């Protein structure tokens, strides 16, 4: 009950697929080989919400590893995790994708449709009651926004129903991981304003701050930043594995977030975050958590609450701890600094709470909150669309696809209709 | 033989539909699935 299936399309998502896969693997005490090595019986009872009781007593995950030049792939072929993956669970194609949208959307995408789909169909019955989709983006490269954002049309098609998460990877604010970053970014999120029920955005930049500043890290490397990345998408589902004295499924989280059916771009984090010494120091109370989640710092996105309006917020909390104080954090939260919030909202959080900690922590939080500050990563990247479409510079790449100008023009438009709704509701 | 001359020569629905019936559909039957789809499997 309550099956998820969890898609990783890209070399980021491939990348990021693994170790979310790792994190997991060990929270339900499953090595690599396969098999359980866990101590209660609380890990076998939903552990059927992310695997598939095998031959012998193995448990396999229920991915789908979807990339062009499957280079990247043959390394998680080959890292610690790589023995658990079913190998008919991966689609490659022989080309490279040139971190451009039109050929992962309209060339090399369409001749492995076949393939995914006829995929994701083999589990999508696997599961007694399908709850919803999970995937994993990188909005810059060609692969996982062009082959991503077309694998959701399809999804969307086939099972409207049913909920698909997106825990995208937007571009950075002021370095660009690709010259040609705008035009990948707004041809997606036109396709991610009509096909998504929810869609976290998280950028490298914040991710390194927050290993520089706060993990005082030195050499932060990828296999770090997901390590975090990895600690919030194993947070959303405390409440579908585990119990919880308030529980809080997936569904329950949008209807309780996005006002609007557009306004399903959020701002995540997560808690505590120390250094080593640091331990030492702080205590562990819900107190605590609050305080450093509610921060302008853990948002894993670049984007500062204190220039909007929070429309919306979440919590979901993870230990054996007192539900009041909870409770009363958060009612605080909204009367101290009353004006971050909108006011045609009376209380305007969630808060979830489980029975189950992290499997070497004692108390852990995780946030989620809609905020109308994101507007401005929007306008940042509606800026220089339309500052390169305007004379027409690498368009020569796109147009070679048999794509045109109204495809362009309708993804920035519709990108523009989005950010006039976070301005209404924005009152000061 | 009789003298019978006037004896010689002898001159002389839908089925129904019944109330009950019905297709049977993948509901109303606690067998089966509930729902039909045009090419879901
Ligand atoms: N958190 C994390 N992000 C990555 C990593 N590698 C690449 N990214 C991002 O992936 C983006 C480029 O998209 P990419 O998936 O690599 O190429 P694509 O196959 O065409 O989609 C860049 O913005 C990278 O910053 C990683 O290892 N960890």
């Amino acid at each position: 009950m309550r099956e998820i299936v969890h898609i990783q399309g890209g070399q980021c998502g491939n990348q990021i697929g693994a170790k979310f896969w790792e994190v997991v693997s060990d929270e339900h005490g499953i090595d690599p080989t396969g098999t359980y090595h866990g101590d209660s019986d609380l890990q076998l009872e939903r552990i059927n919400v992310y695997f598939n009781e095998a031959t012998g007593g193995r448990y396999v995950p229920r991915a789908i590893l979807m990339d062009l030049e499957p280079g990247t792939m043959d390394s998680v072929r080959s890292g610690p995790y790589g023995q658990i993956f079913r190998p008919d669970n991966f689609v490659f194609g022989q080309t490279g994708a040139g971190n451009n949208w039109a050929k992962g959307h309209y060339t090399e995408g369409a001749e492995l449709i076949d393939s995914v789909l006829d995929v994701v169909r083999k589990e999508a019955e696997s599961c007694d009651c399908l709850q919803g989709f999970q995937v994993c983006h990188s909005l810059g490269g060609g692969t996982g926004s062009g082959m991503g954002t077309l694998l959701i049309s399809k999804i969307r098609e086939e099972y409207p129903d049913r909920m698909m998460l997106t825990f995208s990877v937007v571009p950075s604010p002021k370095v660009s991981d690709t010259v040609v970053e705008p035009y990948n970014a707004t041809l997606s999120v036109h396709q991610l304003v009509e096909n998504a029920d929810e869609c976290m955005v998280l950028d490298n930049e914040a991710l390194y701050d927050i290993c520089f500043r706060t993990l005082k890290l030195t050499t932060p490397t990828f296999g770090d930043l997901n390590h975090l990345i990895s600690a919030v998408m194993s947070g959303i589902t405390c409440c579908l594995r585990f119990p919880g004295q308030l529980n809080a499924d997936l569904r329950k989280l949008a209807v309780n977030l996005i006002p609007f059916p557009r306004l399903h771009f959020f701002m995540v984090g997560f808690t505590p975050l120390t250094s080593r010494g640091s331990q030492q120091y702080r205590a562990l109370t819900v107190p605590e958590l609050t305080q450093q989640m509610w921060d302008a710092k853990n948002m894993m996105c670049a984007a500062d609450p204190r220039h909007g309006r929070y429309l919306t917020a979440s919590a979901l909390f993870r230990g054996r701890m007192s539900t009041k104080e909870v409770d009363e954090q958060m009612l605080n939260v909204q009367n101290k600094n009353s004006s971050y919030f909108v006011e045609w909202i009376p209380n305007n959080v969630k808060s979830s709470v489980c029975d189950i900690p992290p499997k070497g922590l004692k108390m852990s939080a995780t946030f989620i909150g809609n905020s109308t500050a994101i507007q401005e990563m929007f306008k940042r990247v509606s800026e220089q669309f339309t500052a390169m479409f305007r004379r027409k510079a690498f368009l020569h790449w796109y147009t070679g696809e048999g794509m045109d100008e109204m495809e362009f023009t309708e993804a920035e438009s519709n990108m523009n209709d989005l950010v006039s709704e976070y301005q209404q509701y924005q009152d000061a | 033989q009789e003298e019978s001359v006037y004896a010689l020569i002898p001159q002389p629905p839908a089925m129904h539909t019944s109330k009950f019936g019905g297709k049977t559909h993948p509901a109303q039957f606690d067998f089966g699935q509930n729902k039909v789809q045009p090419h879901a499997t």
